[PDB]
């Protein structure tokens, strides 16, 4: 299997990521997921409000990737490897081999955080990690 | 010899390979006549071809058995994804006393690893064929619709994928496994020509042309570092002027990375020749490595 694909929707994926990297743009998070019955990544949502807001868009039936910028000095970049509690174990296993390729696609990931409930996404704990 | 067919994993009358343990139903090989004497199975014959010096793959020509073993170790590591515990160590008879009554040829990722280390795979096909024992045996003992069987399908699919990467380019593969400083910018011994690749709805993008098949080229994109097919017919040799015109910032990053690559190619081989605007990429192009672009008869850098 080719695995995760970034071909279809490439422009949307990089446009969200570029918005997150830009200091002038308000948005500081983007959320990606797979298209149904496919390994092609698509943009699910994006916005402002950082980790607190982003944790509100995670879905329990999906594998998703959250790219959030976190700042008083230069910003660092978190990739949330989200696997919903209702994702089948086999698909968790297959998707696990994509994470590195996703981090390579969205250049500049500073830390990868594995998550299956919102409670795994503590802004403090992530901050101390950086 | 195995009692269960290699293709459908069911019993019944089968043909027995003479070299390996596997067995096949005639129906499952889609045979059209009966084999005459000693029979070698498709896995053995594929391997025999892939390991013959006169018919080995371009990746195998340039690898020794030891180097390939190192790449295989990396592939084993990619197969041990989180969730694969049931296949990392041989099945204990204490957990399943009847196991040997069904599995003629056990296999696990640890054994794959040790065998790779003992340099007993002469080609990537050898390796994936040995790996498939894990799945075959899973289906036999747990059934095709088991959860574990779903995991074993994932690890055999990762295995296929990594074998293919190694075969596309061993040097690319190793540099991507180690991920040293600017690993994407290291030229390979036979350097892939640099091109403007184009996907639907995305601007022209600097890329490595890794291979051509039936009007497509397999481009590995600067910046993002993934690979995808793009039509040969809108692909152009790298130039100073872009074929058209977007998403400026990441593009400038990718350009910088490509320019580092160009500098490295100039230090490794002595040349890198930019093309005129919109020069169409051709298969097996050599223009970029010409000692004198004015005068192709001088040849290319060795
Ligand atoms: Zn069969
Ligand atoms: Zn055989
Ligand atoms: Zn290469």
């Amino acid at each position: 299997m080719a695995g995760v694909s970034f071909s279809g929707h490439r422009l949307e994926l990089l446009a969200a990521y570029e918005e997150v990297i830009r200091e002038e743009s308000a948005a500081d998070w983007a959320l990606y997921t797979y298209e149904d019955g496919s390994d092609d990544l698509k943009l699910a949502a994006s916005g402002e409000g950082g980790l607190q807001e982003l944790s509100g868009h995670f879905e329990n039936q999906k594998v998703m990737y959250g790219f959030c910028s976190v700042k008083a000095a230069l910003p660092k970049y978190v990739l949330i490897n989200w696997v919903g509690e209702d994702v089948p174990d086999a698909r968790k296993c297959a998707c696990a081999s994509h994470v590195a390729k996703v981090a390579e696609f969205f250049q500049g990931v500073d830390v990868i955080v594995n998550a299956s409930s919102v409670e795994d996404i503590d802004a403090g704990a992530i901050g101390q990690r950086l | 010899n195995d009692f269960y067919c290699w293709v459908c994993h069911r019993e019944g009358q089968v043909l027995c390979c003479e070299l390996c343990p596997r067995v096949y139903h005639a129906k499952c090989l889609r045979l059209t006549s009966e084999p005459e004497g000693d029979w070698f199975c498709p896995e053995c014959e594929k391997i025999t071809v892939a390991e013959c010096i006169e018919t080995q793959s371009k990746a195998m020509t340039m690898l020794t058995i030891e180097q390939l073993s190192y790449l295989l170790k990396f592939a084993i590591q990619k197969m041990k994804q989180p969730g694969t515990d049931a296949f990392q160590k041989p099945v204990p008879l204490e957990q399943h006393p009847d196991y040997a009554e069904y599995i003629f040829h056990p296999m696990d990722l640890c054994t794959l690893e040790k065998n790779a280390k003992k340099k007993m795979y002469g080609c990537t096909e050898a390796f994936l064929a040995d790996a498939k024992w894990i799945l075959h045996n899973c289906i036999i003992y747990n059934g095709g619709n088991h959860k574990l069987t779903q995991i074993a399908k994932v690890v055999i699919k990762i295995c296929e994928h990594e074998m293919n990467e190694i075969e596309v380019c061993p040097e690319c593969y190793l540099a991507a496994c180690q991920k040293r400083d600017n690993w994407f910018c290291e030229p390979c011994s036979n350097p892939h020509p640099l091109v403007w690749a184009k996907l639907k709805g995305f601007p022209f993008w600097p890329a490595k042309a890794l291979r051509d098949k039936d009007g497509q080229v397999d481009a590995r994109f600067f910046g993002q570092h993934d690979r995808a097919w793009v039509p040969i017919n809108n692909c152009y040799l790298m130039s100073k002027e872009i074929p058209f015109s977007k998403t400026k910032s990441i593009f400038n990053s990718a350009m910088q990375e490509m320019e580092v690559y160009v500098e490295n190619i100039r230090r490794k081989f002595g040349v890198f020749n930019y093309s005129p605007f919109r020069t169409p990429y051709t298969p097996n192009s050599q223009y970029q490595m010409l000692l004198d672009p004015t005068n192709p008869s001088a040849g290319t850098a060795k």
